[PDB]
Formats: structure tokens, C-alpha cells, sequence
């Protein structure tokens, strides 16, 4: 329950924008 | 070799300690279980029991993934026992 | 502060983990005695694998011996030597 | 499973010594 969501991700976890 | 009395009995004692619990068709979550500290060992004798005392949230980022599709990270929050006790059965 | 997902990742991976075990599980039949402390400290396999398919069970096994008090009530107490099962390695294996 | 003896006693699991 409230998983907030922070951004789209790659398989390391770390945010595609990153 | 041999754990001596008096460390086997300090570290049983009731006390926070970590522990992987599982988070719970569409979605995975990844992990599936986190790590929290959650009451546990024992008391010193069989009418009492080791109860959380004190207990706070603690927010950890948690990947969900839509197999083959998407995945966000995102922030969910766990309950912790940062204390315990150990008090008489009921 | 928040939690990276590296670290939740790694630290709940399936491995051995200090498991607060009560000696009644590996001791059933000695209800005449009590014995302090009556859980102990053990490694065995906890955490979670990356597929629903598979599950995290050990790989290796041994025993660990730990010095217990055992007593028998209004007929004092000894300090003895018990013998526990911890697990060594675990992974993540199919259900089948 | 199994016990081996270590020995006997006092309430905070110290050995006790012998009398003689």
C-alpha cells in the first residue's frame, strides 16, 4: 500500500533521466 | 567451537532485530521483501513475552514493474520497532 | 533517510540471517526441563528471490554448539553444551 | 540434539565450586 511513485527507472533502480 | 552462556544469553534477549518480511496480478514488486527490525529473542521465563515498545516508519524505494511493459522506482513506508520489552502473556 | 533501492536490494536477497530460534524446535521432548535462554541466535536462510518460481532454501548445513543452562525446577541447574542446526549457504531454487 | 555436561550451577549459570 502507498507506493509513491518517484520515476521511470532502468534495472539498476536508478531514474532513466539519471 | 562453543558460544559461551553469557553471550548466547545476552544476544537472545528480547531486542530489535532484522528481519525480511514480505512486502505483501498486474504488478512485481522488487525487492519482495524488505529488511526491518521487528521484535524477537526471548524472555526470562515462559509467562512473559517480547512486545514492541516503541515503533516508527521508515521509507525505502521499492522498484514496480509491469513485466514486459514499464518500471517505476517509487517510496514506500514500513513500520519499525525501534524498542522491546519483555511483559506477562495474556 | 530514505532507503536506496540498491541497498533494500542487496540486504534482502536470499542468505543466512540471525534468526531468533526457540530451543523447543530442536529440542521437542524435554518438557521436564527449562532452559535459559530458551531461544538462541542462528544462522538459517531468510529473504526473498527474484522470480515467484523460486524460493530461498539452504545449500549447506552444519551444526553450531552453544553453551545452555538447563534446569530442572526446584532441583537447581547445569551449564551444558547443545547442539543446533544453522544454515551455511542458501539460494533461490524452483519450486520445481 | 544431544547434551554434554559442563557443569553444575548457580542461578546466573556460573559453575559452582566444591565445598572441599
Amino acid at each position: 500500500r502507498g507506493w509513491v511513485e518517484i520515476c521511470a527507472a532502468d534495472d539498476y533502480g536508478r531514474c532513466l533521466t539519471e | 567451537e562453543v558460544v559461551k552462556f553469557m553471550d548466547v544469553y545476552q544476544r537472545s534477549y528480547c531486542h530489535p532485530i532484522e528481519t525480511l518480511v514480505d512486502i505483501f496480478i498486474e504488478y512485481i514488486f522488487k525487492p519482495s521483501c524488505v529488511p526491518l527490525m521487528r521484535c524477537g529473542g526471548c524472555c526470562n521465563d515462559e509467562g512473559l513475552e517480547c512486545v514492541p515498545t516503541e515503533e516508527s516508519n521508515i521509507t525505502m524505494q521499492i522498484m514496480r514493474i509491469k513485466p514486459h511493459q514499464g518500471q517505476h522506482i517509487g517510496e514506500m513506508s514500513f513500520l519499525q520497532h525501534n524498542k522491546c520489552e519483555c511483559r506477562p502473556k495474556k
